[PDB]
């Protein structure tokens, strides 16, 4: 695939995209 | 954290798994 | 606030404003 | 659960706010 | 909750999740 | 320009592509 | 209204363009 | 207006619903 | 209408909304 | 990866994703 | 075709990329 | 192309449709 800047909205998005089902934490303070 | 690998810096989707529970 | 009808990515947008810099974990059935 | 419930009935931000970290 | 910078498209995605059937304005002119 | 099948949070994003700076007004029934 | 005419129908862009300021 | 008050500075939710109907 | 900066993401929505069936290409390349 | 339930602009957002600057196609039928 | 399969049923990341330029 | 017509500079809903199939 490739590699982006994924920031704000866009990244949980993504992470919404990649994990689906499993679930998945943002934890933006680390 | 995930927002220093991937939007400060740059990250694969695959990367982007190590956030999957 | 009103009441929220979320689907899918949706509710991950919500959370996404809800939340901000504390994150959140979205985790589904299943 | 919330995921669920947001999407098969309604939900409340109030409610969404217990997922927060 | 918190406060965050929500600008553009992601500025009305806000309101709406807030606002929801009340309905809203979005006047950047001001 | 295409006919559209918009609904929720989806017809708040058209409406800001279309109106820009002039903004616009989100208005349900009921 | 429009929020309902797009949703459970169709509309335009140009019938859109009427709810701008 | 909602510009300058959300995006160009920071507000809550709250604030946002001044732009309610 | 009128003209924005349409970027990333939003620029291809955009290109969903004007386009529709007729089907699009998104090449940032060229 | 997990598998994906995609409708509307949501395909396009996921192919944006995928593709980063390589672009895609989104061509729908009829 | 790819943009009908996603919706009716589903997709998987390694079809979408089949549409990548 | 399309990014420094519409991102890098502004473009209209007309422009875009250059990139319609
Ligand atoms: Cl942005
Ligand atoms: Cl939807
Ligand atoms: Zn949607
Ligand atoms: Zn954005």
């Amino acid at each position: 695939f490739v590699n982006q800047h994924l920031c704000g909205s866009h990244l949980v998005e993504a992470l919404y995209l990649v994990c689906g089902e499993r679930g998945f934490f943002y934890t933006p303070k680390t | 954290g995930i927002v220093e690998q991937c939007c400060t810096s740059i990250c694969s989707l695959y990367q982007l798994e190590n956030y999957c529970n």
